[PDB]
């Protein structure tokens, strides 16, 4: 009564242990490694494995193996063979070639619609566009390499598609085939993948994920080849149309093939060699941007890194396949050291591809995904770190003291700067005198006047509580969709029953009876949903009484997903809280956590293995300060005080430890590979923020000792340290030398100081540069950004990033991903064509092979296309599809990337943009000139469309809550439904039965709460959806909703508490109908009768789209007046001129860069980031630190309501109920905390999650520096018309649009215009003044919402908390 | 000059206090937690004390 | 009356000796016992005492030689190389660089024979 | 004078803190079961003492 | 009595003695350990009194705020 839908893309990892377990069983001997995994899988095999082994085909292959007819290989061997699959028949070559030609042709025919509209709208003027006719001529004959990768992808995709379809239909189904991919016989199961190559007499065994990976590899390589091809074709026509990079696909295929050769010679470990190639590329880049001393140093280090890795790979490979069935698969080229020849060739190819061009070199970063992923040896990874974590460290006390001092120094500096005061000290007496003066005066010395002695002195300080912990748990931070390690005693439940000793199996059954359902959940969400003893203060209480220390249930579980660590909920909650408290209260003090010559250099450090180097003595010396600041002990030191006392175990399903007889207690299990104790902290991902701020404190100590300035930035697991030191330049010394010497002197100090805290750095982890930043994987040279855009779209394909193969979601995903080629790659047309290729495949080719819906969705799109054919009087279905894929998804169309996104990133009004988009798209068919005002043509296709948009049967339903949830929602079934809305009922139906009362109570009242909430602002006339949003956010139902929205995004909602991975049919059917209804939405929106034949088709004469949009929104909700949402489409309202007008009357954008092309160059002007004007408000003076973040946010929300709804005639009762309900304070008291807004008009200032805070141009920031804008001419015209009152057109978008389109023009013309003038359509621009919110608020219903969802309220402000605010 | 000498003395004592306090904090490691003496070494903080006050003021109904 | 001055000098000497020890004091991290059956505390002793424990392998550490050189505030050979003015190539890297320099197709590699 | 006295008074409290920390370190550095249990039990008694003092103050009225 | 500073000398002697006592503790095993833990002052009571003093000082601040309710 359920189905199992498997992944179509790799989402997890390729388990070494799984592959080994399966292969070892099948061939009755060690496969990838001789360890416990291969021993146990043979002794007591899994059913899933037995099923594969017992197949008649498998038995035949096994016999051939044992008879010595065929040889066993590692999957990497096959990866190469698959990727080199050239065994295509003429019919295969023709069929695939014709398919590819068709897809390319269609993608261009599709892009033609937008390109036409854009060129027409700009005025730059089956295919109408001259540009694309030329392109089609070039792309009518795909290269053999593209076909090669396309074919392979297609075949692997077909293999998986057949499997996935059949698995849904028949659980346990195994796909056995040898026809789809000639020469290769596959046996596919979600529990394994056996591949046999007949002609070569070779067999390999891997897992499902490896198969997915092979497909993902062919797809990634396909996308690289495809993008490259498109880019090259575009660049051939016009150097500005394609990507900045330019690759020879011949080199790219050789790189791919050589990389596979490396993986073929170096089995699994060969990935180490590939990994180090990043250094090679970085070196090639540095060889361009750096000075001789800096580039030489890096280069040599880089080569050593690669060769050392290669030698390591050889050592590990040879030692691994020593006693395994793969001992005879080692190439003589490894033994003879010939692999170095293969390597030199591979690297040369990379250098050739780079072609000393930073544009190519940055893009080549795709090479680290293009080869797939290594099999993860979970046990080896465990052992690899064990050695660093059982290690004893030694420190000088002065080292530790100075570091603690530096930490405190920063805390004090932070407090003095942020709260205008020192932290309270419980031992101020430790300070000498100079420091007492600083304390008394609430000041601090700069580092330049600070000494090491002083840091030691500061290290002696102790504090009184300055901050507060939340008393109630924020379920948003705690509830997630991840797995949770079971309690220590139930750790064995993580392994297959057959892999456990009989004593363990019996003990598991006995132990389960001693644990709660929340303990046995194995999942985070379920952990909490099943907790029938849960209360809001459990975490607070546990923290205060340190219930997590010496806790017998504590265990650390590792899985391959870089060795993801899990611990039982109790501990997870503490780990999360400690990080959250740092994030909200502490990081505010660490903003970077987010002579005749001054020498400068930069030290770039990989901190990924830094975590392992931390010890209680080095980290908790600082975390103890945080403990004091929060008045809590052991909260921020929880890790080092707990981890050493627990066993660290690899819990991957197929990687069990060997357990001695009668040993049940994990802590009494013999240490072994993949299992050990006494891990002295350093668990990656835990206490990450703590370690980050500790690193900063160390850097301050370094800058002090080295007598130089540090401007550091830390991001994730790496940091960039910019060092500046004024020196007396020596005779004969140049700047480059001074900088190099600085780097060396500073590097030596840095290494010493890090070593001084137990962290040993390596030349493999740390490197130096002069003045260039390559941090965050963004290459910037001389201020110019050199993107790696291809890397971001490698995985674009049919059912990408979607659940249950949700069609609309995958379209949006393709849209979003391919957008990167335009936003970073700076190629509108390349992104468009590439996008259309995959959207086409997704809708036209793959839609008919849906895993769950078969061809139902396809049949529905056909109905839509037939419908469109009739509605728009089109010639055929192919045309109907061409149109469909260009229509807004908002209207049930297939276009995930509205045209406005090509010019600016954010809009406050999607409806208006969707309408304009459709107008622009339809002009393709109606031949309407977009350079003119809309006028009635003999072709009424557009008027029919617009008529259908505005004319419809009104059907409002729960309009206020819908707007609260989504202020831009339309209602009356005029928009596609989303999973969040469709599944919300299913979620509440499940939650209402949860053991955990907090959730079940909320869920049970969910419907009534929604109703009460709807009928809350229903009496306010000038409805302001963003105002409603604030009201909503200020209420506890908001948090309740977030939990529901979290859950609603999963699969098999109805089986959440059923402890199964199976997908309920109920969910399959609901999702099916959901998708079908959304596909046919376009039919419902555009009826053939125009919603009434007695309704004259809308005339466009003097028609304002802005007004139309407003009307539609109001009609759809049956509201008299909706304000603050409707906004003119800048793309529609601005008429673009490329000349000097008699009167400017518009925005003038000028090119300051002297060159005809600006792409790839930085100019003299400041970068444009949109930047919405902030809120102008007076902040009341009080001790903010007395409040938690959550209650401060609540105060800020109420202040916003006080601001916006100041005009409601029930304001006082409204604010009083809210204040008492959510804070506990009276309005008069709360008002003293509320920011006082000095801004009269909130309509363009109010900050809500529903409104963009920035309106950036659809262009790299560096590229905006080449342009200057002048909005004066237009400001004057607008001032004279609106009398200095606000208007509904966004200022930032007006500018952003101009900047982006100037780039777009360059792309299409190969000439960047000297100036662009944007002349607005004044009839599209309306006065936007703040409304008078007449009408009252339903206080009764307000109270009801607060009460019903009381369990989601934030901490209230107690009298003891309130009084402290004003001391 | 007596005050000047005392100030140098005071600074050295401050430096000593710094070193020793860091030492105390570093010393109160995982093993101090194991034996239940970490709080003794570091000191009690407000929230632990508030819990104590709460218990003290509510041992029964008072 | 120079008796007060003399007393203050004695005070300074004691403070100097106390600081002398503290600035020459080394803290060993808490860690696993030999034959790992528990965790020893973060023993604290003087620089020389900790160095001898490292030298004689009384405490379990990996980079025995570096830990000693570091606590002695001396520059080790490894540190000198890692932070050298010029980075040398490993023999394998020398060969690779020799192959990389000179695109004369000297690789002479046959992939078809793999 | 008063400036000298004030400095001497501050020195005395610093010395007290130094000895306090050293007592903590010297006592903690001794980790037999008896010493450690003695410390833990003393802390239990400490909690109880604070409770009784707090209860007492709460009964002034 | 300016010469009262002799009390500092007295305390510094104890302080240095305690510092020595602390560091020599690591020399116990295999060398200066005839039984388990040799004779030392062992005045945990002083540690406890410092804890009591500090904990109550903190308690006084907490009450000082409760007093405002
Ligand atoms: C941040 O979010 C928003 C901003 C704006 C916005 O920026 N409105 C323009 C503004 O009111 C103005 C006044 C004058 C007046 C008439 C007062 O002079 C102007 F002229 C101009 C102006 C125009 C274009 C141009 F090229 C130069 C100037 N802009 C502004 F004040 F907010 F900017 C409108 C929104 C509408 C909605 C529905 N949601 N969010 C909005």
């Amino acid at each position: 009564a359920n189905v199992y839908l498997t992944d179509s893309y790799l989402k997890g990892v390729i388990s070494f242990s799984e592959c080994n377990a399966l292969g070892s069983y099948i061939f009755n001997g060690p496969y990838l490694k001789n360890d416990y995994t291969n021993l146990i899988s043979r002794q007591n095999p899994l059913i899933e494995h037995m099923n594969l082994k017992k197949l008649n085909i498998t038995q035949s292959l096994i016999s051939k193996y044992h008879k010595g007819e065929i040889k066993l290989e590692e999957p990497t061997y096959f990866q190469s063979l698959l990727m080199t699959y050239k065994s295509m028949t003429s019919s295969e070559q023709i069929a695939t070639t014709n398919l590819l030609k068709k897809i390319i042709r269609r993608a261009i025919e599709i892009s033609d619609v937008k390109v036409y509209a854009i060129l027409n709208k700009l005025g730059l003027k089956t295919i109408k566009t001259t540009l694309l006719k030329k392109l089609m001529c070039s792309m009518q004959h795909p290269p053999s390499w593209l076909i090669h990768w396309f074919n392979l992808y297609t075949k692997l995709n077909n293999i998986l598609t057949q499997y996935r379809s059949n698995e849904v239909k028949n659980h346990g189904f195994t796909l056995i085939d040898n026809q789809t991919l000639s020469g290769f016989q596959f046996i596919l199961n979600q529990y394994g993948c056996i591949v046999y190559h007949k002609e070569l007499k070779r067999i390999t065994v891997t897992t499902y994920n490896q198969f997915l990976t092979w497909k993902d590899i062919s797809l990634s390589r396909l996308n690289v080849c495809l993008i490259t091809w498109i880019s090259n074709c575009l660049n051939t026509l016009n150097k500005s149309l394609g990507l900045r990079c330019g690759f020879n696909n011949v080199i790219l295929t050789q790189l791919f093939l050589y990389g596979d050769c490396i993986l073929k010679l170096f089995h699994n470990e060969g990935f180490y060699i590939i990994k180090e190639v990043e250094g090679f590329i970085m070196s090639l880049i540095l060889n361009i941007t750096e000075e001789d001393q800096f580039r030489k140093r890096f280069y040599n280090s880089m080569l050593n890194n690669i060769t050392d890795a290669a030698n390591k790979a050889q050592k590990n490979l040879l030692s691994r396949v020593c006693h395994t069935l793969l001992d005879k698969t080692v190439s003589d080229n490894i033994i003879n050291g010939r692999w170095i020849i293969l390597l030199s060739k591979f690297l040369k190819l990379i250098k050739l591809a780079g072609d000393n061009n930073l544009n190519n070199l940055s893009e080549l970063y795709f090479l680290f995904r293009i080869f797939g992923h290594p099999m993860v040896d979970e046990r080896q990874a465990m052992d690899a770190v064990k050695i660093n974590c059982n290690e004893t460290k030694f420190y000088l006390l002065s080292s530790l003291s100075m570091l603690r001092g530096a930490f405190i120094y920063r805390i004090i500096k932070g407090f003095v700067n942020n709260y205008n005061r020192w932290p309270t000290l419980r031992n101020a007496i430790v300070l000498p005198l100079r420091w007492l003066t600083y304390y008394k005066l609430n000041t601090y010395p700069s580092l330049l006047e600070l000494t090491e002695r002083d840091l030691i002195v500061l290290s002696g300080l102790r504090f009184y509580r300055e901050f507060r912990l939340p008393k109630k748990v924020d379920l948003e931070m705690i509830i997630n969709d991840k797995a949770i390690s079971p309690p220590k005693n139930l750790i064995w439940t993580s392994f297959p029953r057959n892999y456990m000793p009989s004593h363990i199996q019996n003990y598991i059954e006995h132990e389960k009876l001693k644990f709660s359902e929340s303990d046995k959940s194995r999942r985070v969400l379920e952990y909490y949903l099943r907790d029938n003893k849960f209360n809001e203060c459990d975490l607070y209480n546990c923290v205060v009484n340190q219930s997590y220390l010496n806790n017998p249930n504590h265990v650390v579980s590792l899985t391959g997903k870089r060795m993801f660590a899990m611990q039982p909920g109790m501990f997870r909650q503490v780990q999360i809280l400690a990080e959250k408290m740092i994030a909200e209260n502490i990081l505010q003090f660490f903003p970077e956590s987010l002579n005749n010559y001054i020498s400068k250099c930069s030290i770039i450090t990989d901190l990924s293995k830094f975590n392992q180097a931390f010890r209680y003595e080095t980290s908790c010396i600082c975390s103890d300060v945080l403990d004091e600041l929060h008045g809590v002990q052991s909260l921020f030191s929880w890790l080092h005080l707990t981890i050493p006392h627990v066993t660290i175990i690899c819990t991957y399903r197929h990687a069990p430890p060997y357990i001695g007889d009668h040993i049940v207690d994990l802590n009494n299990v013999d240490e072994q590979s993949g299992l050990y104790r006494y891990h002295m902290g350093g668990i990656e991902g835990w206490c990450q923020k703590l370690w980050t701020i500790e690193a900063i404190s160390l850097l301050d100590l370094i800058s002090l000792k080295g007598k130089f300035s540090i401007t550091a930035l830390i991001n994730g697991d790496n940091q960039s340290i910019d060092i500046s030191k004024p020196i007396r330049l020596m005779e004969g010394q140049t700047h480059a030398q001074a900088d190099y010497l600085l780097a060396l002197n500073s590097l030596k100090l840095l290494y010493k100081e890090y070593a001084g805290i137990g962290h040993k750095l390596k030349g493999t982890e740390t490197y130096i540069s002069r003045d260039m930043q390559f941090m965050s994987k963004t290459i910037q040279h001389n201020g110019v950004y050199y993107p790696a855009s291809i890397k971001k779209v490698l995985r674009v394909g049919p059912w990408i990033n979607t659940i249950l193969d949700d069609f609309k979601v995958s379209l949006e995903s393709i849209g979003s991903l391919t957008q990167e080629l335009e936003y970073r790659g700076e190629s509108l047309l390349c992104s468009l064509i590439f996008r259309n290729v995959w959207l086409y495949n997704q809708i036209a080719l793959q839609l008919k092979n849906h895993a769950l819906c078969n061809n139902k969705l396809y049949l529905d799109i056909l109905k839509v296309l037939k419908h469109l054919k009739t509605f728009f009087n089109l010639d055929n279905i192919d045309t109907a599809l061409t149109l469909y894929m260009n229509l807004p998804m908002l209207f049930g169309g297939g276009d995930p990337n509205l045209l406005y996104r090509s010019f600016y990133r954010r809009t406050p009004d999607f409806l208006t943009e969707a309408i304009v988009h459709s107008v622009f798209i339809l002009s393709y068919y109606t031949n309407h000139d977009l350079k003119d005002k809309l006028q009635d043509l003999s072709d009424d296709r557009l008027n029919k469309f617009l008529t259908c948009i505005i004319t419809f049967d009104k059907n409002p339903n729960a309009e206020f809550v819908t707007l609260m949830r989504d202020p831009q929602a339309l209602g009356s079934e005029r928009q596609a439904k989303i999973t969040s809305e469709i599944n919300r009922l299913a979620v509440t139906e499940v939650l209402s039965t949860a053991p955990n009362k907090i959730f079940s109570k909320s869920a049970q009242h969910y419907t009534t709460t929604e109703i009460d909430l709807n009928d809350i602002m229903q009496n306010i006339e000038p409805t302001y959806p963003h105002g409603l949003r604030v009201v909503y956010e200020s209420l506890p139902f908001y948090k309740a909703e977030k939990i529901v929205n979290l859950i609603s995004g999963t699969k098999s909602i109805t089986n959440i508490l059923e402890k199964t991975s199976a997908i309920d049919l109920t969910d399959i059917d609901r999702a099916t109908e959901m998708m079908r209804k959304n596909i046919t939405l376009l039919i419902r929106i555009l009826p053939l009768d125009c919603n009434r034949d007695k309704r004259e088709i809308l005339s466009m004469e003097n028609l304002s789209i802005t007004e139309l949009s407003k009307y539609v929104r109001e009609r759809s909700w049956s509201l008299s007046n909706i304000v603050g949402v409707t906004s003119p489409s800048i793309m529609y309202t601005m008429d673009i001129k490329y000349t000097t007008s008699t009167i400017s009357s518009g925005i003038i954008i000028e090119k300051y860069n002297v060159n005809s092309l600006t792409r790839g160059e930085r100019g003299p002007t400041k970068p444009w980031v949109g930047s919405s004007t902030q809120e102008k408000k007076t902040m009341p003076v009080y001790n903010r630190q007395v409040l938690t973040k959550k209650q401060r946010d609540q105060i800020d929300l109420l202040a916003k309501l006080d601001w916006v709804y100041a005009s409601i005639d029930n304001k006082d009762e409204f604010m009083e109920e809210l204040s008492i309900g959510t804070l506990g304070l009276t309005y008069e008291k709360a008002k003293k905390l509320f920011p006082q807004y000095l801004s009269v008009n909130y309509l363009h200032r109010l900050t809500v999650s529903s409104r963009p805070c920035e309106f950036p141009a659809s262009i790299p920031a560096y590229r905006t520096t080449n342009y200057h804008f002048d909005t004066s001419p237009i400001n004057r015209i607008l001032t004279e018309k609106y009398g200095d009152e606000d208007i509904d057109i966004v200022f930032q978008n007006c500018i952003s649009f101009g900047l982006s389109l100037m780039s777009v023009v360059e792309q299409f013309t190969n000439v960047c215009p000297n100036r662009i003038i944007l002349i607005p359509k004044l009839n599209e621009i309306h006065l936007m003044k703040p409304p008078i919110f007449t009408g009252d608020v339903d206080i009764h219903k307000l109270k009801q919402v607060i009460q019903k969802q009381h369990m989601f309220l934030p901490d209230k402000i107690s009298l003891t908390q309130y009084v402290e605010l004003f001391l | 000059n007596i005050t000047a000498r005392l100030d140098r003395i005071d600074e050295k004592l401050s430096e000593i206090l710094g070193m020793l306090h860091t030492l105390v904090v570093a010393s109160a490691g995982p093993t101090s937690a194991r034996d239940g003496i970490r709080d003794a070494m570091i000191g009690l903080r407000e929230e632990m004390i508030e819990k104590i006050r709460t218990e003290a003021l509510m041992t029964n109904d008072r």
